[PDB]
């Protein structure tokens, strides 16, 4: 008689534990979960998360001018989506990106990207590779006498790794940001209730003696 | 050895019109066929396009049988399109 | 389920109209260089609203206490057929 | 560089590095192709996951915990049993099955490890020996280098 | 770029950008600094999973 | 690790050569439409024997 | 096609694919049958299980 | 993992991905109207795998 109850509530304990112990695996394996963006062609692939480029300037016109697919479907988005995607400022776009709970996405220039990744509050980052490979430069009127030594003097800066130095001061050095499993949280709690138990075990120990 | 776009496009509705003189009376119906064969000859930037587009569509839609020197005539002078979409 | 017939929309003009082949030959032109596909990708699915589960299930387990409750019932039948 | 200040040859057209000593004397356009001086290595065979990839997917507090647990139920007991074995054995359960599931979302991690990280550390250790080409412009670099790290390399 | 070709500047230096367009009104230097167009999104947080 | 320096390759011209502008702007161009990046990518990765 | 323009055979009936090329020369009649490019492999063996 | 890796892994979905990799050969007749169709292409995908 009591053989079947054992056997019956051995066999449904059993199906419960494996099962808790399949979907607590499955949890591991969302925090595991990788790649929500691992690209700037998913931001084209997804009109879940809404992106954006500055007003005005270099990236904008970039994507404008741009004839290969992603980039020219992007804007095709980017010009033709309401609410405007563009922001006036830096400060405007990187405020957007921190009030959207990770629903907009800015586009912006590897310099200024890595420049607020480590300035606090320190809430954003930069992700996947860049879109496109340029750079910045002196810009000096055709046909000025200064050209020459100003080029001259940029490149005796790069080798003489003064620029570097001086990124490295700006950037990195100022910075507030700073430089895998088996969560404690999580098991905390059934350790809370084994010293509970062990408390109500101490309790039935002292009202017996 | 770029091809130009005048060049190409006088050469395309030349070539067009010379390869429809030699069908008479069928002039309207060999249209396309002249604008390929002009095309092949001419060369093309897109070769969907052809060397020139607007000018093969006014004949298409101008030419009827006989019709050929003056609705060439007419046709020649006529905006190519984009030549790249 | 599938369609039921297979047929197609298209562009239509009066008979003996100079309109007739230009049309159609802009038609198959749009068609081979994708524009019709894009088209139809911007109007119905780019915009398109309507679009695995880490989350916990009661329904599963249910079976599971059904027989449960079975094997305690069957419980109660041998204590009391003994009895 | 010389056949174009001779006059033997009209452009130039190769890996170039873009040099001061080379921009007095020449023309450069505009770089259509970014670089940097990197080290190079034979790449090591994996690791091995060791002992404390065992460890890894349960971390150091929760085994410090789970034996001070341990000796806490063992002292509870030295001093009603029933609910002891109970909790401790629920406890246990949710522990294994915890470690069984985190285990499987570590998996291997076959990762093999770097002898060098930056470019100082090989300035730190005898031990590898590294260089450079005969001549170009990463040699001439190392030459000139007034920077600290550099300068003792190229020494 | 305006300042320096209408001549109220005799020097511009900035992180201006490098592009064709640019190039062809004015004169660049030699880039002083690499970067590219990037992706910037609000990074997820982890804390505070609790029991 | 990461690089020691920050530099780029560059087209040569003999100093007041007359091709050394229409090579410049050139190089823009293709930047800018991405025909070195794919140039880079046709003979550095796609072929690519690792993995 | 060409025993079409040629006036060697007075209709096609054939899988022929219609085509602006082939719609330039000749008339194709409204498409009897629907298809589009598409790809072939070997589908995978089910199970070798063995112990 | 072992179940795991047997349902997750997908070969193939569409053209797009066989244009992304390179371990499986692709190919189309000798002539035709698909050769062709990817002869004339200007779409990007169908570009690289001509290509
Ligand atoms: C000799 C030095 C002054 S330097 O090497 O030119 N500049 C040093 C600085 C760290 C730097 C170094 C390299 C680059 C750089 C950036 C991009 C490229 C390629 C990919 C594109 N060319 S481009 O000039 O930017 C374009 C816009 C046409 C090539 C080189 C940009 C800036
Ligand atoms: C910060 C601004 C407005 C400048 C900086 N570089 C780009 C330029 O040279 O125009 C602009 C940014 C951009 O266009 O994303
Ligand atoms: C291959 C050689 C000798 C060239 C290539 N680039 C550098 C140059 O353009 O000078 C040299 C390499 C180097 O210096 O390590
Ligand atoms: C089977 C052959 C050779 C024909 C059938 N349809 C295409 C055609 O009409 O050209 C050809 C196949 C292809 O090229 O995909």
């Amino acid at each position: 008689s009591a053989r079947i109850v054992a056997g019956v509530w051995w066999f449904f304990t059993l199906i419960i534990i494996s099962s808790y112990t399949a979907n607590l695996a499955a949890f591991l394996g969302v925090e595991r979960m990788v790649s929500p963006i691992e690209s700037a062609e998913d931001l084209s692939k997804q009109t879940e998360i809404a992106y954006g480029t500055l007003d005005s300037g270099s990236t904008k016109e970039f994507f404008r001018r741009s004839k290969i697919a992603v980039f020219d479907k992007m804007w095709t988005y980017m010009r033709s989506a309401e609410p405007s995607v563009f922001v006036r400022t830096t400060a405007e776009g990187v405020a957007r990106v921190r009030k959207s709970k990770g629903k907009y996405a800015y586009l912006l220039e590897s310099t200024m990207n890595e420049y607020i990744e480590q300035r606090k509050p320190c809430d954003t980052m930069k992700v996947g590779g860049n879109l496109d490979s340029k750079g910045y430069g002196i810009a000096t009127p055709k046909g000025s006498s200064l050209g020459t030594p100003v080029n001259l003097a940029v490149l005796k800066l790069s080798e003489q790794g003064v620029l570097d130095k001086l990124k490295n001061k700006w950037w990195y050095d100022k910075g507030e940001c700073g430089a895998s499993a088996l969560s404690l949280s999580n098991v905390a709690g059934v350790f809370y209730i084994l010293v509970g138990g062990l408390g109500l075990a101490m309790l039935v120990a002292l009202i017996e003696f | 050895g770029p091809a130009d776009c005048c060049r190409m496009k006088e050469c395309c509705t030349d070539r067009v019109n010379e390869c429809l003189q030699r069908y008479s009376g069928r002039e309207d119906k060999f249209v396309s066929f002249c604008y390929q064969e002009a095309t092949v000859t001419c060369g093309s930037f897109n070769e969907i396009v052809g060397c020139c587009y607007g000018y093969q569509m006014c004949m298409i839609r101008v030419v009827k049988p006989n019709s050929l020197s003056g609705a060439h005539e007419a046709c020649k002078t006529v905006s190519c399109g984009n030549p790249c979409a | 389920g599938g369609n039921l017939d297979s047929k197609g929309y298209g562009i239509a003009t009066p008979k003996g109209s100079s309109l007739g082949t230009p049309v159609n030959l802009a038609v198959l032109k749009l068609s081979e260089q994708g524009v019709l596909d894009k088209l139809k990708n911007k109007w119905w699915y780019d915009k398109g609203e309507c679009g695995k589960t880490s989350a916990l299930s009661l329904s599963n387990v249910a079976g599971v206490f059904y027989i449960l409750v079975g094997g305690l019932g069957l419980a109660m039948l041998v204590a009391l057929i003994e009895f | 560089v010389g056949e174009l200040v001779y006059g033997k040859a009209d452009i130039a057209i190769a890996p170039l590095t873009i040099t001061l000593v080379r921009e007095e004397v020449i023309d450069f356009s505009k770089p259509f192709m970014s670089l940097g001086i990197s080290i190079m290595i034979k790449k090591p065979q994996k690791s091995k996951p060791g002992v404390f990839s065992f460890l890894d997917p349960l971390a150091y507090e929760i085994w410090m915990a789970i034996v001070f647990a341990y000796i806490l139920v063992s002292v509870v007991l030295f001093l009603s049993a029933r609910i002891v074995a109970g909790v401790w054995w629920f406890f246990t359960l949710i522990i294994i099955s915890s470690y069984t599931a985190n285990l499987a979302a570590f998996l291997g991690v076959e990762r093999m490890v770097s002898p060098i990280e930056s470019a100082e550390d090989l300035s730190k250790q005898t031990e590898i020996a590294y260089g450079t080409l005969d001549s170009g412009s990463t040699k001439e670099f190392f030459r000139r280098s007034k920077i600290a790290v550099f300068d003792k390399m190229w020494t």
